[PDB]
């Protein structure tokens, strides 16, 4: 009587189901760089054409 | 009851399934040719040419 449960001890009332959050998706994206070029080396001048 | 958990270890193999889905297209997009790398490509390759 205290619990309000019957005889047996069978809940009254329903237990809520409490239904998750549920997970969730990822993503993931594209990362870039950048640089810069090397130092131009003066070309020993051959004697050719 | 033992179909149940039976049924609940199938539920846990597809999420697994889905978890190297996700793992797939990861590594995918983290390899080493990719997008960038094409779009690179394709500029330089157009006004060069």
């Amino acid at each position: 009587l205290r619990h309000n449960l019957s005889i047996d001890g069978q809940p009254l009332s329903l237990a809520i189901y409490a239904e998750p959050t549920d997970p969730k998706a990822l993503l993931t994206s594209m990362v870039q760089a950048s640089q810069g070029g090397s130092a131009v080396l003066p070309g020993t001048l051959s004697l050719y054409r | 009851k033992i179909r149940r958990e039976a049924a609940q270890m199938q539920v846990e193999y597809q999420e697994t399934q889905q978890a190297h889905t996700q793992a797939q297209l990861e590594l995918l997009q983290r390899k080493f040719t990719n997008k960038a790398l094409y779009s690179w490509m394709r500029g330089k390759l157009s006004a060069i040419y």
